[PDB]
């Protein structure tokens, strides 16, 4: 993606300042509970009817730590999201069958987790950056599928 | 929303769809895995081959739901109920596959009746498919 | 559709902004002018500076409209429909454009509302949104 | 745009037979028929309130000629729409305020006025490496957007 400087600079200090496990498990959450046609990935998680059901589930909690840990390695990537995620955009394509809006829904989701808890650091142009690197992963994560 | 105009033009092109509907639902299926890659995603057990018969039996399936929606054009919330419960509860198609499938059977008219598919009938059946995908996903939550 | 408990979820939420609603508002507009630059295409008349006054004031309209669809949450494709008319015939604003601002709506809400910004609220703020704008593009053709 | 060979074959050949006067004629006809909207730029065309109002009016027709005129030139980059349509870009943002969704919209419409009159010879394949030229397009005009 084609970030700024002091757009890069803007997305990394953040970053810095996120706690992975836990926005991880609370953007994986979130997107179930939004979006719950999302759900159909997850049937082997449990029990997910409820918001509660799902933000405490410990199997959502565990996979958006993953989710977002792949997440925060392409963020040390930004000049090559695309190879980053070749073999993860191969992996949800040919084997987990994920319709690529998924990542968008997620990204945006992503966006919201953040602006909750950075609150007035979550700044329009804060947010215009991360918008820029959501949009890439997205991007990466569809490249590869056919 | 669909004005008399809309439905009588919906009639007409579709009238004329006759013993094709099965044929055009398959094409238009067909259109649509190799535009819209994407929307394989969903067709994971499916053989997706050019005149796959489970293309061909889905695009009967489909094609049938469409000619059942323009013989209830005025309730077709009612008519479509239960393929609403099913896309929202089971099947989980996201919304934005609508468009793709919708597009893909406006093309296969096109392509199909010369003819018919004036601006005004185009329009229209954009128009139709816009309302029958919306009430697909209006129970998704 | 919006359920007893989405309702009630809007009612406190928006109960929450109260007072802030103009100035989230234009903080909602600023955040997709720069998100999503296609967005300012409809805006070519106005100033788009941080603190612009024409930014401040149209961001306490749309703040007001949602307002009112909030005190009408039971009633609000005629609460809404001069707006709808509007937006229709007027200003003519691609569809697409109504989910690009409910999505910097949230996350103004998200960003001011730390506490009241919960799931199940941030769930039924989004279909919300969407009603919202479902209404206001009701009426495109 | 990743083209094929035998999708940039089959774009080349069937381009060929395509009487550029009325196929942009009719493309942008539809478009204001179809999605109404999209009128709000031309209110200097004339009358656009019925569908012959805007399908013979001439202004309609020889804006259509014009824009699907720049299209055919654009087959001649497949490699470079990007640069091919940098001018244009500014100026439809620049100027015009065109949001570039309207882009979008007319790919779609195009690609049906060419089934519409090329029938079976519009095949399914036909149609898929069309629409990589039409999406390509899109985001080449949209390119230069800010
Ligand atoms: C947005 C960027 C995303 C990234 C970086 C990401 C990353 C990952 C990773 C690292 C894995 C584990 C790979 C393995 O097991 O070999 C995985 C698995 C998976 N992902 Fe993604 N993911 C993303 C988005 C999504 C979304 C949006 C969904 C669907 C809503 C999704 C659905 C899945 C599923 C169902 C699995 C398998 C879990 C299991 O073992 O049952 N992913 N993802
Ligand atoms: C015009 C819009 C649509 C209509 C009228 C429609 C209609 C139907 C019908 C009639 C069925 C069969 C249920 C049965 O077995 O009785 C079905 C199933 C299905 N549809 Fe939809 N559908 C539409 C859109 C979509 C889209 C856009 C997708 C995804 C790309 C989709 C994916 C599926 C799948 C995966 C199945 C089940 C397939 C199987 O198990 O054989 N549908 N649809
Ligand atoms: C839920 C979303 C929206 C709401 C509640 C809303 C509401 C309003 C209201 C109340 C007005 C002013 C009417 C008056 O002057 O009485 C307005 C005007 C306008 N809106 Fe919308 N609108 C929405 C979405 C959008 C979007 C997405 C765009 C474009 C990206 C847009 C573009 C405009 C424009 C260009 C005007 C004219 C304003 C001026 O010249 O001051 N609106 N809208
Ligand atoms: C899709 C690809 C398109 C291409 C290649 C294209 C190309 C062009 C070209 C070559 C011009 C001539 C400008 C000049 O030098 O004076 C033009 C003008 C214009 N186009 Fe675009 N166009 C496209 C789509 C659209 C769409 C979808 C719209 C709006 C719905 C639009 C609205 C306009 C307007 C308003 C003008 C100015 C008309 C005038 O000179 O009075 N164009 N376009």
């Amino acid at each position: 993606v084609h970030l700024t400087p002091e757009e890069k600079s803007a997305v990394t200090a953040l970053w810095g300042k996120v706690n992975v496990d836990e926005v991880g498990g609370e953007a994986l959450g979130r997107l179930l509970v939004v979006y719950p046609w999302t759900q159909r990935f997850f049937e082997s998680f449990g029990d997910l009817s409820t918001p509660d059901a799902v933000m405490g589930n410990p199997k959502v909690k565990a996979h958006g730590k993953k989710v977002l840990g792949a997440f925060s390695d392409g963020l040390a990537h930004l000049d090559n999201l695309k190879g980053t995620f070749a073999t993860l955009s191969e992996l949800h394509c040919d084997k987990l069958h994920v319709d690529p809006e998924n990542f968008r829904l997620l990204g945006n989701v992503l966006v919201c987790v953040l602006a909750h808890h950075f609150g007035k650091e979550f700044t329009p142009p804060v947010q215009a950056a991360y918008q820029k690197v959501v949009a890439g992963v997205a991007n990466a994560l569809a490249h590869k599928y056919h | 929303v669909l004005s008399p105009a809309d439905k009588t033009n919906v009639k007409a092109a579709w009238g004329k769809v006759g013993a094709h509907a099965g044929e055009y639902g398959a094409e238009a299926l067909e259109r649509m895995f190799l535009s819209f890659p994407t929307t394989k995603t969903y067709f994971p057990h499916f053989d997706l081959s050019h005149g796959s018969a489970q293309v061909k039996g889905h695009g009967k399936k489909v094609a049938d739901a469409l000619t059942n929606a323009v013989a209830h054009v005025d309730d077709m919330p009612n008519a479509l109920s239960a393929l609403s419960d099913l896309h929202a509860h089971k099947l989980r198609v996201d919304p934005v596959n609508f468009k793709l499938l919708s597009h893909c059977l406006l093309v296969t008219l096109a392509a199909h009746l010369p003819a018919e598919f004036t601006p005004a009938v185009h329009a229209s059946l954009d128009k139709f498919l816009a309302s029958v995908s919306t009430v697909l996903t209006s129970k998704y939550r």
